[PDB]
């Protein structure tokens, strides 16, 4: 009856312990430099194949911020405020979260599904007998592609969001280019409004990809488990991004 | 695969406990920290219109502390405000203290009359007047407090105006000389109508 | 395949071209190489001052307020002041001109 | 064993259900104070808001 | 419900802290009410909830 | 969607007013001034029907 | 189990009301009744608004 | 030259004195 929940919680938490151990091995020892020349290939499916989604969302978010900012800011200071609010919002809160979640979706479920199949088909297992450690051959380049790709995407998301904001806020709705640009320069500091967006992005890139690899590399070889793993990678990295985003922003701007 | 199971839980407990700590600790950068040596002081006022908890305290325009609480005494009609001052700025460095202790006594014994006291009395006064200074800050006997405005719009804060005294107040004591704000209808009643 | 890697390379290049836009937006602050000059100044009241407040001569921006502290036994504020020397140091020709003028007068009035 | 599963069931489960209700009602509509009320006449309450101090 | 509830709490707290660190430079704190409400009712509840 | 916003507003107040020193009366007044149940709440719901 | 689904979903409804009533309070507007219209002439209404008090 | 102390004092003035200058 009740003990059921008890057992569920106990096992899920044991699994986090396992994930921590896996992460340690993959990051801790990677001497096979000759085979890491392929991670550039792996990046194709994490980074290159995801620009379309990040770019389109960045444009819609920029345009939305432009319109909502404007309808509020006409009562307070659009001439000075569209610039400052569009750029701070995108650099501090949205590029690191919206790109992080779209990424967790598009790259995250695809990646976990792929590791999942590698395990389910027994293909991965056959490598143990050939002496090729699957963590160094299969997992390593996938985790690294995730680390590099999300941060570069995060920057693009914001770059597009700025275009979106200006396109409506300045060009269709009647605001000065001068004060838009100077306002942004007056209030946006590289140190640390641009820099903190990047730091949060690295944290999310590691946490989110780490989960996707871990769940794909599941214990139970049952077909039902692939769909379960895919749903869970989206849910867990999604909450983790929001949880960590809160703490990091609390420090960075508090 | 029974043996691997245990280790896995131990890893969880440690990584998780660390994560909980990280959150509890890191948020202190903004919330729950006094950011000071923690000395407190009290003062009373006739009118504290527009103060907030967390308004700044200053000396010479340098941020020196915080307004922590405001309360009203219903039978005296006075407000009581409690301060939090930072000892790193308000205490004397021990070397500076040596100077303060000695110049305070030179005035007290020579401009004033301690040298006319029985030498035993003179020593007693010097011994406690000075050991008492292990309990003091730089705000002297005649220091004023008054409430202050910040900008031409903004929240009200508290100003300390030192100078002219010889002795010092002990941390935990009450500053006696205070002056209240002016309300807008009463600048008008005093200077216009 | 090169048909796949050519793009992996392309994206990083793209990823830089719009990096620059982020820098145009923040602008350039924290100058300049002749930064070293710092100054101290004494004040009786600094109520509204802040770290990062600007500094000016005739309205040209020439520096930043770095730190404000209290000296408890003089009861004075002391301000640590970054003077961006790039706009206040004389270059060699300019130095020769101020130097000459001042020296010509030094040996005429003394 | 059930010894642990039962203890694990109770912790959080028995906190979280009450937690959601109490951490909201205490912020949006449930309170307690020794309040008193008084009435007054005015000639012209221009602009005074219903929640003013 | 569990996932959407936890997300809502973190978003609320984040908006609170970011709003505040901007508003303290206006000196106008009444805006927390006005902005927390408008942000969530017009743009975030309909988007964050839809995406989660 | 409604629950999400409701949690978000409460989370907002929890830090914005209760930890950070803002007079509460201006928070609730700020919400009423000028976002309304009969307009802005309604538009939030309409968008969620479309998204659903 | 269908019994649990039936005995549990009622919670989403109990929660839905709790929070919806809160929403009404947080953004409660003005409930007008017995209203009349009136008209008046003016020479200048510069900056007067469609929803003015 | 270099990093000396500017040998001059001129502080701000609060609404306290802007008002005390006049009697009300």
């Amino acid at each position: 009856t009740i003990a059921w929940l008890g057992r569920l919680v106990i096992e899920r938490i044991r699994g986090i312990g396992v994930a921590a151990l896996m992460l340690l091995q993959i990051i801790f020892s990677l001497p096979s430099a000759g085979g890491f020349g392929r991670f550039v290939y792996q990046m194709h499916r994490v980074g290159v194949m995801s620009l379309l989604i990040i770019t389109v969302s960045g444009l819609f978010i920029g345009l939305v911020l432009g319109l909502q900012g404007y309808s509020i800011l006409v009562n307070v200071g659009s001439e000075s405020m569209l610039g400052t609010m569009v750029s701070l919002t995108l650099l501090r809160e949205l590029a690191p979260v919206v790109a992080a979640l779209l990424f967790a979706g598009r790259a995250g479920s695809a990646l976990t599904a792929e590791i999942g199949s590698m395990k389910q088909s027994e293909q991965l297992a056959s490598m143990e007998m050939i002496g090729v450690d699957p963590l160094k051959q299969i997992v390593s380049p996938r985790l690294w592609a995730g680390i590099v790709s999300l941060p570069m995407l995060t920057v693009i998301f914001a770059a597009i969001g700025i275009v979106g904001g200006k396109l409506v806020g300045v060009d269709f709705l009647g605001v000065d280019e001068g004060s838009f640009w100077s306002g942004m320069q007056n209030n946006v500091q590289f140190g640390h409004d641009v820099v903190n967006g990047i730091i949060k992005s690295i944290v999310f890139a590691l946490l989110c990809t780490w989960i996707a690899v871990f769940q794909g590399y599941a214990c139970d070889p049952t077909p039902e488990g692939i769909a379960t793993a895919m749903t869970r990678t989206v849910v867990y990295s999604s909450l983790c991004v929001l949880g960590f985003d809160f703490v990091l922003t609390a420090v960075m701007f508090g | 695969k029974s043996r691997t199971s245990e280790l896995a839980v131990g890893i969880f407990v440690i990584i998780f406990g660390i994560a909980l700590f990280f959150l509890a600790m890191k948020v202190s950068g903004l919330v729950g920290t006094n950011l000071s040596d923690g000395y407190t002081m009290k003062a009373q006022f006739d009118n504290v219109n527009g103060l907030k908890p967390r308004a700044k305290v200053t000396m010479s325009g340098v941020t020196i502390g915080r307004v922590d609480s405001i309360t009203l005494d219903p039978v005296t009609r006075l407000a009581t405000v409690t301060f939090d001052l930072d000892g790193k700025l308000t205490s004397f460095n021990a070397e500076q203290l040596k100077e303060v202790q000695k110049n305070a006594l030179d005035e007290l014994r020579y401009s004033s009359d301690y040298t006319q006291a029985t030498p035993a009395q003179q020593k007693t006064m010097e011994q406690q007047l000075i050991s008492n200074m292990n309990s003091i800050t730089s705000i002297d006997e005649d220091a004023y407090i008054m409430v202050a405005t910040n900008g031409l719009l903004g929240e009200k804060y508290l100003k300390i105006v030192p100078g002219g005294g010889l002795n010092y107040l002990k941390r935990g004591d009450t500053i006696s000389n205070t002056q209240g704000t002016m309300d807008l209808e009463d600048l008008i009643s005093k200077f216009i109508t």
